[PDB]
């Protein structure tokens, strides 16, 4: 696997409809200042989540909702 | 029956044309008057912000180095086309009679 | 190498032509002639199931296959040219717009002068379709 | 003195433990109460199930279906056991081995029915960081209850095997497979 930690730096809002799902910004400071242009991905998330909770990656260049 | 719209849904007056050339939808095909037809301007981003900073970085004489291009177009629907997607919706009498003109 | 040997150590402009539409994406290689090529990608060789070969993970899986095989030919900068679609379709490219260009950036290479290049029609002819439509 | 500021579960020692994973430290905590035995309020807001360690929320998960199950009490019995058997097993405090295999058996990305048009569409959908924590939990528990259904001559040592093997992301345990699985299909379509 890749376990690369972030940072939820904010509750981006509200997405689906199942009351299952949320989507929500992911911070990276997994970064020891590596050239990152991405910077903070959005990130669909599966159960609760609260600000400041590190959670690993298996996934990177993500921006979740798309057009699909 | 009774006149639900005294313009009758279009951009053209009484007594003056009565015949306006038909154009096909960008959608379903469908041919409707231009009067009648639902314009917009789009002005469509050719990236996302997300993306928009992750080329802009590989780029040296482009992003920064000059403004990113758009896709403009002009897209006429039909009353059905336009009233599924939402972009245009039933108002209440007060309201229907507003224009906004030809400016967003 | 096979590629640049009397352009080495300078960056060389390739094109690419990226055709998104709603059936497949493709990603094609041109070098500033458009009469030779290298490779021709379709996202339907990546990722199987007709919905999925237009959606934006097969632009992104596919796009790592150009970088791979431009580094071989020699090709380091890379213009670009976004269409839509045809002058009697729409004025809309697919899903597979705006994943590909990313992935590619990522993967290193450069990108410099991205285009519009679709073909619009002054007028042409009846578009497909009825007076009634597709209802 | 010696119980005042020393912490046992009765010969198990709290200072070896660390946390081995960086995704979870705020929903894996450290014991510190000589039985995982409940008697408080465990719920009453969204995070305040969080507070507490792993172990006594798996030895509440344990097992249901009663049907004159002793509940808590009879699970505390078999903890013991399990933890004496992990101990000698690993060579290794059987604490830290828990603290392991709850994170290493947990499926860390999930996909989801979420599509619409009278079709389905799955996407990449991360899992939190509490979700890691339970969905694991009662996996390997399940796999318990299986076990001994009508199955082996084993009463607590199911427990230990599964607990061993999940920590070492071998796939003879019940948690790990679901973690494989289920990864097959979300860092394989997005």
């Amino acid at each position: 696997d890749q376990a690369q930690v972030g940072l939820i730096i904010k509750v981006l809002g509200r997405t689906g409809s199942r009351g299952n799902v949320t989507q929500v910004r992911v911070r990276l400071m997994a970064e020891e200042g590596s050239p990152d242009a991405n910077r903070t991905i959005v990130r669909n998330v599966k159960g609760p989540c609260k600000e400041g909770d590190m959670l690993s990656l298996m996934e990177t260049e993500r921006e979740a909702r798309r057009l699909r | 029956m009774t006149t639900k719209r005294r313009n009758h849904g279009r951009a053209k007056p009484p007594c003056s044309r009565g015949r306006t050339r038909p154009v096909h939808c960008f959608n379903c095909g469908r041919l409707a008057p231009k009067d009648k037809a639902v314009g917009r301007f789009v002005v469509r981003r050719m990236l996302d912000q997300a993306s928009a900073r992750d080329v802009a970085e590989a780029s040296n004489v482009y992003g920064a180095g000059f403004p990113m291009p758009k896709l403009y177009m002009k897209q006429r629907f039909c009353i059905a086309c336009a009233i599924h997607s939402r972009t245009v919706r039933a108002r209440p009498t007060d309201m229907r009679k507003r224009r906004f003109t030809t400016k967003v | 190498f096979y590629g640049s040997s009397a352009a080495k150590d300078e960056l060389v402009y390739g094109v690419v032509h990226i055709y998104a539409s709603f059936n497949d994406t493709f990603v094609h290689v041109t070098d500033m002639s458009g009469r030779e090529t290298f490779c021709k990608i379709t996202g339907g060789m990546k990722v199987k199931a007709d919905r999925d070969e237009s959606s934006p993970y097969a632009a992104m899986m596919a796009a790592q296959d150009v970088v791979a095989r431009c580094k071989e030919c020699g090709i380091n900068a890379l213009h670009v040219k976004m269409r839509a679609t045809g002058g009697v379709g729409t004025r809309s490219p697919g899903p597979g717009a705006q994943a590909a260009l990313r992935a590619l950036a990522r993967a290193g290479m450069k990108i410099g002068r991205i285009e519009d290049v679709t073909p619009i029609p002054t007028d042409s002819t009846r578009r497909k379709g009825s007076r009634r439509g597709r209802r | 003195m010696s119980a005042k500021a020393p912490k046992l579960f009765n010969k198990w020692s709290y200072e070896n433990l660390q946390t081995t994973e960086i995704a979870l430290s705020d929903h894996i905590s450290k014991t510190a109460t000589y039985v995982p035995h409940s008697a408080g309020r465990w719920q009453k807001k969204r995070f305040r199930k969080a507070r507490i360690p792993i172990v006594e929320r798996l030895t509440n998960g344990l097992m249901f279906k009663g049907r004159g199950n002793g509940k808590k009490l009879q699970a505390v019995r078999l903890v013991k056991h399990t933890l004496e058997i992990i101990h000698l097993l690993t060579d290794q405090n059987p604490l830290q081995v828990v603290i392991d295999a709850v994170s290493k058996g947990a499926p860390r990305e999930d996909s989801t029915r979420v599509g619409s048009g009278g079709v389905v569409r799955r996407q990449a959908v991360d899992v939190s960081p509490m979700r890691r924590v339970n969905e694991a939990i009662y996996l390997m528990c399940k796999g318990a209850r299986e076990a001994a259904f009508r199955n082996l001559k084993t009463l607590p040592e199911c427990l230990a095997d599964e607990i061993v093997n999940a920590s070492k992301g071998s796939s003879n345990s019940y948690a790990i497979k679901k973690k494989d699985e289920v990864e097959r299909v979300a860092k394989a379509n997005r």
